[PDB]
């Protein structure tokens, strides 16, 4: 949704302070993953760079 | 801001441009000749900015009054260098010409790349601006377009160099001026723009592009673009001006493939062997030995095609023991079809005329021509067998034996004739089904012959009253096929004749459409001499007047691409207003067939098709599959397909109809295993319906084809290379498609045999100059240009290894991946002869 | 969860830790070496030092004995110490029996060494693959960190050994090592397919029949491949 | 049937130089353009029946249009029909109704007063998911992608061959593979080959984020992906791309964690809709993951996922290729000498090639110059390249 | 270094115009109109019209369909709670609106009071709540469509290697049904579950394919994404419908496919965890043993990590047969290679046994794999044949290729 809004809002600015907390190295199974994080992770990777290309968004 | 040079700069330049002010002598000379040293240390190095023309924002208006007054001789010159230079940057562009028009001449290269591009754009947009009132203006551009031209030709630059020859519509000096690295880039270049430049400036630079071709003597490329241009005595002139008797047999089997039969005269050596090349008797034995590679001798039958075993016997034993006449010739065109030109079946050669005998009239017709469609290009071979059942007893079939001959004889020739000998005494016969049939062997044999003796012949069948109307169509249709793209005076005045003598009420039947068809089968791809045939047409009367003129538009742009045409005929189409909407199905054709000339205007052709479908009225619906099936023949595109199997369930009989038909053409050939189950489906659901069953047996035997080695593509050469005979082919079957009742499903059938006049094979048959088989390891891939206008092959990628012949899907072509030999024709398309390297050592 | 410990085996019969062992080869630099009919030549990626490195103490061709020497590839410390091993053996051998070491008994006694570390806990296998080159005869061995020993007319470990081992086996002909400049020239285009610095960076040390070592200066070996760059100007 | 619904596309107008043929090309498509706007624009406009049909039905059923979902069919014209309050009504069905489409658990439209069924809702899907199937095709190519034969051919011979020639398949008896992951080091070329499929594919395509496809409430997440698939099924010859399959390939293991077991649940109904009872149809999926050691043994396992297609690192020639590939629309010097960058052993994947194009474009604007150089390129690599730490051991092998 | 200079607006504009630009602005021109007119078509066709109920013309024809609108009246489906029975005159009815209310209606005049019973759902009037229509029991719908209905061309000839499993499968799904006076004459109940558990691929989802196939039973294809339902305490209530389901019919088959998405471990160290489908498991486990008893219903349940099932779950009183799938031997590897590649064109002379012996711990699946890889092979280069080194090739490229990183070097370690 932050995406799509700074795409409905181009061009647009984000701003992602303190990266370390969701952006870490990623972990691997077990309870010691925090995995979820993992999955905002790829979510935000693929949205500034997946399949659909975003356009005036830095 | 500026920085310390920057500052330093700035000031200099300022006071240089102010010392301007009075008329001191000591002024002028230096403060120009600093100027001019500045700008050309800026200009005549990287692209960086030109900074003394940053700084300089000036006003030239004291300057041009000084030039006005000051100095007649050198320094008002060196002002308008300056000048010049300065409104480069700026908008300045008449007055930015004319500081280099009329200033210090020097040269356009000792100021920049990019001072030389501005001016070659300000000169086009005055040349474009510069009408005929005056030549005065004209000679100097010209001389900085000698000038010009070197620079681009010497720097890499052949883009610019030929958009300018182009805007001046002179290209002559590219003749004198193109060097031995470069003439492939501008030749490619000019051969891509001709597509889409309109008329009359596509064959101007056909010309151009032909004469840089023989002056480099690449003599098949010369050939390539002498058929684009579709001139016979420049053809004559590089068959006379080639020397190498390899490039002889190369460019005979070119014309064999293009179906052009030039005399030759005696006084060219081997002359026998290239007649016999260009008549492609050897093509069926090249043919077979195809089919031994691929282990596909052995013929199929309609039973294992339809595929019996896997539709649902819903009635099992009681409903399929009735063989109606419909499915028996439906069946006859897939035995046919199927397995034709592979010199065997296992149902109509050793059980002939049993099968025969259980079809009524049209069936004799039909399956007299499908025996001797079952075996191509064996002119000897074919009448063998074809002799005997022209012996039958029912003598009404002998028509139909004459179509065999004439389906036999189809894409090759004899010394002896047999075709014209053998209907000769039969054309004249006064039986209604012997001369329809007698007309349509000749012509099925002597496809784009455009020989004399034959048309004569024809003649008188136009103006016998007694003649029916379907054997006057019929003889139109063959007139107008034999004498392919030549605008033949006599045809047409003799159709002109039949037309204007003809009535009212014998006019309105549906064979009449096929009396433009000739005429405009005699004007294929020249729009020009067209004004003249309008204007004769426009004597008869409304609607046939406007069905007449929109089919007769269609003929002259065959493949044209001129979208203003296009514009007329959808105008045509969207006019909402039985007859009327003929007009509209021949301007969809229209815009299909002028689409086809281009990939980019046929793809978007689909997209206007697609919005004629969804929102047009019925004749519409009914004509755009028709127009589908033109676009993209051979071509088993997926989207096309798809539409068609959506609208092969409408509620309209005609459009499920057309779109079978689309189905049959589009996927002809390909051996689609998607496209063979969606037909075995259709004719699951279609069981019910006689029409909708033969129709779907039909596009089903189309697709398979010649076991998927037959296609019937009216283009060649990267499919840049249109055939005549093929274009007149499916345009017959196609405007005797646009109804379907009375014509394909009425008394016929026999139309359809005229797409074995398109019938085209592929292969990668590849010979040695002495012409023996020889095979070499083949890298087969997509021609995806990976790079713009490099000059490049389409850069083949999707590499698989073959080793030869192969055959090649369309879309896809082929390289040798050997160094070990050389194609005269860069093209590896059809049969080629490799020459052996002799830079190759060991 | 079966390559903690040398003696478990896996599942499907590996032991991992002694696979593991043969990464530590696969990252030293490449070692080639060949036999001819009089000569045996074996060159090394002498990967370049740093500027004020002394290269003296850098040796990767190690002479067991006067009749037989040795080219590792791996750890290097792991590599002295067998280099040590064998030359103390070697002498022993020489002690015992008069006759001097056979380069198969030396290649035996360095794999049955190596493979004796690999058959207890709590002893780190050797992480050194070595090619051992000597007359009796030329013959050359090739060990392993799990303790096996080979008999080849060719190898190459270390970096390049996939590429190097595919050019050397359709280049060992019998022309090839007919002459002793020949076999010279095949180690060094053999070290040259991978090697992609030229001269500085190879080390060739050829042993002749009953001859001793002689590590090619950096002139020589310029000079052979100056003459492989000659020869190799033909395709123009 | 409700056949593919192919993502719409430009012809592609080469070459990409400024010239007039570029030019030419772009004016046939503008001309094309407005030929269809004419059309479309006086269609309508010459309109002068139906109407008595639609002034009856939506008369009859009139607005608004309640949305309802069948429980039962009890008379061939009364239902038992829950409406979104979850309350169930006995109501009729009119006759303007297709008898043969009413099944239970369908949407229903009701009338609003009397709830009366007066149609049926065909589509009814989840927004979720209709935003994944692709409506303009990506304007990467295959011949945007340097180097990767064996990939590409892989990727063809899956998704892309079965389509265009299934005549092959079916003569020997295979059945195509249905299946691909595409697994590797980042930038090397993936989501590129997705988007290169996808714009040369006439198949349905949609696109899944692997994350996406789960939603907050408890058991949405595996309906959300059963619903992905189900609309993958209705257009037939579909392509189902899931980037990023980690965030829920991820290898199964016990734990409390509320939430993980939902993840795990709805892994499960993606490996169920891949391979599991009842036939998965012509639908193939493609799957990209940096670390493939991470997923589930029974998702990646064939029958599931029948290829997996490695990305390596690019070498030389690959690199090369990058480089030719991504400086063609660059205006490139004389001293410009590629081969610098593309030897020496940086380990830089494609992406990594794109930045240093970019940033050597950046370097010449810095210098004023719309032309690159050599140095330029040589001061990107240094810039650029700085990402790893040390990734290296000492000095220990020799 | 020296620093970057700024690009002031005189540099930008000579940057982008001191260059191409004979053409640059008419392509760019006509790119940006070119998006702007493809914009215009989408928006001035832009409807897709969206697919309704709308039967054809023919079919309905009906001007009477207003008279039944206004006419019939909606009734709203209840059901009747209690009978008061005051006087068996003036009875009243306690009825259950679902979530709206419940209320003390009486019938109207049209239905008879014994043809009301207690327990069953009418329908009421919206206005005074009246009983007007008695209606059939409540049939879940998604339940209804849980079971197949259409046997799956998945025959047992076509499992290889599992020859044990496929007969202990039988011996609880198929022999007790179809012959069990087999059993009742020795006096042994049969086992009334089975959990197909094995490495994935190794065939346990084909082998319920083929009991569905040949069940000649009802059988249940329970999906797992419907037992986990958004609201609490809606997916017990879908395993207790469909359990009564099953029981309606005479001996169902149920088969719980991949029932680790609802099998899992119960606990409460995770601070609430599932909780909601533990309860729905709980209830399975209700329904499969303990009072009430199951009934003739033979459950089928199969998962490829068995380990993290409910020990309860386990138990054999549930789940009392427990079918191991392993990966096959030589001779079980041979017949699924044969099975596989029955219907592809390949030579006579492939030595499947060989085929076999080189993939050694390879489940089925992979068999098929490189079954079809190896007609990939024969594809490429395009014979019309799959030899036998196009199976080696698949071999290599499927299990070797993925299998280890034991190179050949490492693997010299072996003779
Ligand atoms: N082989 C290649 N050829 C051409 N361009 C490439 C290649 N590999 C990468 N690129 C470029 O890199 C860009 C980013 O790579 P891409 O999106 O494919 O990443 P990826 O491999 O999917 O990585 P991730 O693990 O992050 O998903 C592409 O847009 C493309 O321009
Ligand atoms: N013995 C066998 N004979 C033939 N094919 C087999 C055999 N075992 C497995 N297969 C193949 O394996 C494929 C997939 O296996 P299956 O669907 O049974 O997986 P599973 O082990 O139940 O895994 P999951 O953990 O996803 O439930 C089947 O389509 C089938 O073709
Ligand atoms: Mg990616
Ligand atoms: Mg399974």
């Amino acid at each position: 949704e932050l995406f799509v809004m700074a795409r409905e809002h181009a061009p647009s600015i984000i701003f992602m302070d303190e990266i370390d907390s969701i952006g870490s190295s990623r972990l691997e199974g077990g309870s010691g993953g925090d995995s979820e994080v993992q999955r905002t992770m790829l979510e935000l990777l693929n949205q500034l760079d997946g399949f659909e290309a975003t356009k005036n968004i830095k | 801001e500026l920085s310390e040079e920057d500052k330093q700069l700035q000031d200099e330049l300022e006071m240089l441009v102010e010392r301007l002010g009075e008329k001191d002598t000591s002024l002028y000379r230096p403060a120009l000749e600093e100027l001019r040293r500045q700008i050309r240390s800026s200009t005549t190095s990287m692209t960086s900015v030109p900074k003394p023309l940053k700084f300089l924002r000036p006003h030239y208006g004291k300057l041009k009054e000084i030039y006005e007054n000051m100095a007649p001789g050198e320094n008002k010159r060196f002002a308008a260098d300056i000048i010049s230079v300065l409104a480069m940057t700026m908008s300045g562009e008449r007055e930015c010409l004319k500081y280099r028009l009329v200033g210090s001449q020097e040269e356009l290269a000792s100021w920049g790349h990019e001072y030389v591009r501005h001016l070659a754009g300000e000169v086009a947009k005055e040349w474009q601006e510069l009408d005929d009132a005056e030549k005065v203006q004209r000679e100097p551009l010209l001389t900085l377009v000698k000038e010009i031209v070197p620079y681009n030709m010497a720097h890499n630059a052949e883009h610019e160099a030929c958009d300018l020859l182009m805007e001046i519509e002179q290209v002559d000096m590219l003749e004198k001026d193109i060097d031995e690295n470069a003439y492939a880039k501008v030749c490619l270049y000019l051969t891509s723009c001709v597509n889409y430049v309109p008329e009359p400036e596509n064959s101007a630079l056909l010309r151009c592009a032909l004469g840089v071709f023989r002056k480099f003597s690449r003599f098949p490329e010369a050939l390539r673009l002498a058929l684009m241009l579709n001139d016979m005595e420049l053809v004559e002139d590089i068959f006379t001006s080639c020397k190498d008797v390899v490039v002889q047999k190369q460019m005979a089997f070119m014309l064999g493939r293009h179906g052009v039969f030039l005399e030759l005269s005696e006084d060219v050596e081997e002359y026998e062997d290239l007649t016999e090349i260009m008549s492609n008797v050897q093509l069926n034995s090249n043919f077979l030995a195809l089919a031994r590679e691929l282990d596909i001798m052995e013929p199929k039958v309609p039973d294992d095609i339809y595929k019996t075993h896997l539709e649902n016997n819903r009635f099992g034993g009681s409903g399929s023991q009735v063989d109606s006449a419909r499915m028996n010739l439906a069946s006859s065109f897939v035995n046919g079809f199927v397995n034709a030109a592979f010199g065997q079946d296992k149902l109509l050669t050793d059980d002939g005329n049993k099968w025969l005998y259980k079809n009524k009239d049209h069936g004799m017709l039909s399956a007299a021509a499908s025996l001797g469609m079952i075996l191509l290009w064996d002119v000897d071979g074919g009448l063998t067998q074809i002799d005997k059942y022209l012996y039958s007893s029912e003598d009404y079939i002998k028509s139909g034996a004459l179509l065999a001959c004439g389906i036999v004889n189809s894409g090759v020739r004899n010394e002896c004739d047999p075709a014209l000998a053998l209907l000769s005494d039969y054309v004249l016969h006064n039986s209604n089904t012997m001369r329809l049939g007698s007309i349509f062997g000749l012509g099925l044999a002597y496809a784009g012959s455009n020989r004399e003796d034959v048309l004569t012949l024809l003649l008188p069948v136009m103006g016998d009253s007694k003649s029916s109307m379907e054997v006057a169509g019929v003889t139109a249709l063959a007139c107008g096929m034999i004498a392919v793209g030549s605008c033949n005076g006599d045809v047409t005045s003799t159709i002109l004749q039949t037309i204007m003598e003809k009535s009212e009420t014998e006019l309105k039947d549906t064979y009449a459409r096929w009396l433009p068809l000739g005429l405009g089968l005699n004007h294929l791809g020249k729009g020009e001499a067209i004004e003249a045939i309008l204007a004769a047409l426009e004597v008869v009367s409304e609607p046939f007047r406007s069905f007449a003129n929109t089919l007769v538009d269609v003929c002259a742009y065959a493949g044209s691409g001129n979208v203003l045409k296009v514009q007329q005929l959808l105008h045509i189409c969207s006019e909402h207003f039985a007859d009327m909407g003929a007009h509209q199905g021949v301007a969809v054709l229209g815009i299909a067939l002028i689409a086809m000339g281009e990939e980019i205007g046929a793809e978007m052709a689909l997209r206007t098709f697609g919005h004629l479908l969804r929102y047009g009225e019925p004749t519409l619906r009914r004509a755009v599959p028709l127009a589908l099936a033109l676009i993209s023949v051979s071509n088993p595109r997926l989207n096309i397909l798809d539409t068609l199997s959506k609208f092969s369930h409408d509620a309209d009989p005609e459009v499920s109809y057309n779109s079978i038909f689309a189905m049959g053409m589009v996927g002809s050939g390909t051996n689609n295993a998607r496209l063979a189950a969606m037909l075995r489906q259709l004719a699951q659901y279609h069981a019910k319906d006689p029409n909708n069953l033969f129709m779907v047996r039909l596009a089903q035997g189309l697709t398979h084809l010649g076991k998927g080695t037959l296609t019937l593509c009216p283009y060649h050469s990267d499919r840049q290379l249109m055939s005549q005979v093929a274009v007149a082919g499916l345009l017959t079957v196609l405007v005797s498609f646009l109804d379907v009742r009375n014509i394909i499903l009425g008394k016929s059938h026999y139309v359809l045999y005229g797409l074995v006049a398109a019938m085209q094979p592929r292969m990668l048959v590849t010979f040695d100059e002495e012409l023996r088989p020889l095979p070499v390891s083949v890298r087969v891939g997509q021609a995806v240009d990976v790079v713009g206008q490099a000059g490049k092959p389409k850069t083949i990628t999707g590499f698989q290894t073959h080793t030869t012949p192969v055959l090649l899907a369309h879309g896809e072509r082929a390289e040798l991946a050997t160094e070990e030999f050389l194609p005269v024709t860069p093209i590896l398309e059809g049969f080629v002869i490799l020459r052996k390297n002799p830079n190759y050592d060991l | 969860s079966y390559d903690r410990a040398i003696t478990v085996f896996s599942p499907d019969g590996h032991l991992f830790q002694v696979e593991y062992a043969q990464e530590a080869v696969k990252k030293g630099s490449t070692a080639v070496g060949v036999r001819g009919r009089d000569i045996v030549v074996l060159g090394v990626e002498k990967k370049s030092v740093a500027k004020l490195q002394d290269e003296r103490t850098v040796r990767k061709i190690c002479a067991l004995d006067d009749n037989v020497c040795m080219a590792f590839a791996g750890l290097t410390a792991d590599a002295r110490i067998v280099i040590n091993r064998a030359r103390v053996e070697c002498q022993s051998h020489r002690l015992t029996v008069e006759d001097p070491v056979t380069v198969e008994y030396i290649t035996r006694y360095i794999a049955s060494l190596k493979q004796r570390y690999t058959q207890s806990n709590g002893r780190r296998p050797f992480g050194i693959s070595a090619l051992i080159v000597g007359f009796d005869t030329p013959r050359l061995y090739q060990t392993d960190p799990s303790g096996t020993y080979h008999a080849w007319k060719a190898n190459a470990i270390g970096r390049g050994a996939k590429s190097v081992r595919e050019f050397l086996e359709k280049n060992y002909t019998d022309e090839a090592i007919e002459t002793d400049d020949l076999t010279i020239k095949l180690v060094i285009k053999a070290l040259l397919e991978v090697v992609q610095s030229g001269g500085k960076n190879i080390e060739l040390a050829v042993m002749r029949r009953d001859q001793s070592l002689k590590i090619l200066n950096p002139e020589e070996i310029e000079k052979y491949v100056a003459e492989i760059e000659k020869e190799k100007e033909e395709n123009e | 049937t409700k056949g593919p619904d192919a993502a719409s596309k430009l012809p592609l107008v080469t070459p990409h130089t400024q010239c007039r043929l570029k030019l030419l090309k772009l004016e046939r498509i503008k001309d094309y353009l407005l030929m269809e706007e004419e059309f479309i624009r006086n269609q309508e406009q010459m309109k002068p029946k139906q109407e008595e049909e639609r002034s009856k039905v939506d008369d009859l059923r009139g607005t608004p249009m309640s949305v309802g979902t069948l429980e039962e069919i009890i008379d061939d014209n009364h239902a038992i029909v829950s409406t979104s309050v979850g309350s169930e009504h006995y109501v009729s069905i009119l006759s303007f109704v297709d008898k043969d489409l009413l099944e239970p658990g369908c949407s229903v439209l009701l009338n609003h007063k009397v709830h009366a069924v007066i149609g049926v809702l065909m589509d009814d899907t989840d927004p979720l998911v209709t935003v994944m199937k692709v409506e303009k095709a990506p304007q990467e190519t295959y011949a945007d992608i340097g180097g990767l034969d064996n990939q590409i051919q892989e990727i063809k011979e899956s998704v892309e061959l079965p389509l265009t020639h299934p005549e092959y398949y079916e003569e020997m008896g295979i059945k195509p593979p249905k299946g691909v992951i595409l697994y590797g080091p980042p930038g090397t070329g993936k989501t590129l080959l997705a988007k290169a499929v996808a714009n040369q594919t006439s198949a349905t395509f949609l696109r899944v984020v692997g994350s996406e496809l789960i939603q907050k409430y408890l058991g949405d997440g595996p309906k959300l992906v059963r619903e992905l698939f189900r609309v993958a099924e209705e257009h037939a010859p579909s392509i189902v791309f899931i980037d990023e399959i980690d965030a829920i390939g991820t290898k199964r293991y016990d734990s409390n964690s509320g939430g993980e077991r939902e993840i795990q649940r709805t892994m499960l109904e993606l490996l169920n809709q891949l391979d599991g009872f009842d036939s998965r149809g012509d639908v193939k999926v493609i799957m990209a993951t940096n670390r493939i050691e991470t997923l589930d043994p029974a998702l990646i396992r064939p029958g599931r996922i029948d290829r997996k297609i490695e990305f390596p690192l690019p070498d030389e020639k690959t690199k090369k290729r990058i480089f030719q590939i991504h400086t063609s629309r660059m205006t490139l010097a004389d001293d410009v000498t590629l081969d610098d960058l593309i030897m020496a052993k940086d380990d830089l994947s494609g992406a990594d090639i794109k930045a240093i194009c970019t940033e050597a474009g950046l370097m010449a604007l810095r210098e004023r110059r719309m032309k690159v150089t050599n140095e330029d390129f040589k001061k990107s690599k240094e810039n650029v390249l700085y990402k790893k730490q040390e990734g290296t051991p000492e000095g220990l092998y020799l | 270094d020296k620093p970057i200079r700024a690009l002031d607006e005189g540099d930008i504009a000579l940057l982008k115009t001191y260059g191409q630009s004979t053409y640059s602005r008419q392509i760019k021109q006509v790119e940006d109109d070119i998006q702007q007119l493809l914009k215009k078509i989408n928006e001035l066709t832009g409807i897709k019209e969206s697919d309704t109920g709308l039967a054809p013309p023919a079919l309905w024809d009906l001007a009477a369909d207003k008279q039944t609108l206004q006419s019939e009246q909606p009734l709203q489906v209840a059901r009747c709670t209690k009978i008061i029975n005051a006087d068996s005159e003036d009875p009243k009815y306690i009825i259950n609106v679902k979530q709206f209310a419940k209320f003390v209606v009486d019938l109207s005049d049209q239905v008879a009071p014994t043809d009301i019973e207690e327990g069953m759902r009418v329908g009421v009037d919206r206005n005074k709540y009246q009983i007007h229509i008695p209606l059939p029991p409540k049939i879940d719908p998604t339940v209804t469509m849980m079971q197949v209905e259409e046997k799956p061309d998945v025959t047992y000839s076509d499992v290889g290697g599992c020859k044990e499993q496929i007969e202990k499968l039988r011996e609880v799904v198929e022999t007790p049904l179809l012959h069990p006076e087999r059993f009742v004459n020795l006096g042994i109940e049969p086992p009334k579950g089975v959990l197909l558990f094995g490495p994935p691929g190794t065939g346990k989802t084909l082998c319920a394919r083929a009991v569905a196939n040949r069940t000649d039973a009802c059988f249940i294809r329970v999906i797992g994404s419907e037992l986990v339902q958004k609201y609490v305490g809606e997916g017990a209530r879908m395993v207790r419908e469909l359990f009564e389901m099953a029981r309606t019919k005479k001996a169902c088959l149920i088969f719980f496919d991949e029932i680790d998405a609802i099998g899992g471990a119960r606990f409460d160290d995770g601070a609430g965890g599932d909780n909601e489908v533990q309860r729905t498991m709980l209830e399975l486990i209700n329904q499969l043993d303990g009072f009430d008893p199951r009934g003739n219903i033979k459950v089928l349940m199969a998962t490829n990590r068995p380990d993290t099932l409910d020990p309860a779950l386990m138990r054999p009183g549930r789940l009392d047969r427990k079918i191991e799938f392993s990966l096959p031997d030589l001779e079980g590897r041979t017949h699924i290679f044969k099975i596989h590649a029955r219907s592809m064109s390949v030579e006579r002379d492939i030595r499947f046994e060989l085929l076999a012996r080189l993939c050694p711990n390879s489940t089925g699946a992979e068999i098929r794999s490189v079954c079809t890889e190896a007609g990939m092979f024969a594809i490429r280069a395009r014979r019309k044949i799959a030899t036998e080194k196009d199976f080696l090739e698949a071999v290599n490229k499927v299990i070797k290729s993925y299998a280890k990183f034991s190179a050949t070097p490492r693997y010299m370690t072996y003779n």
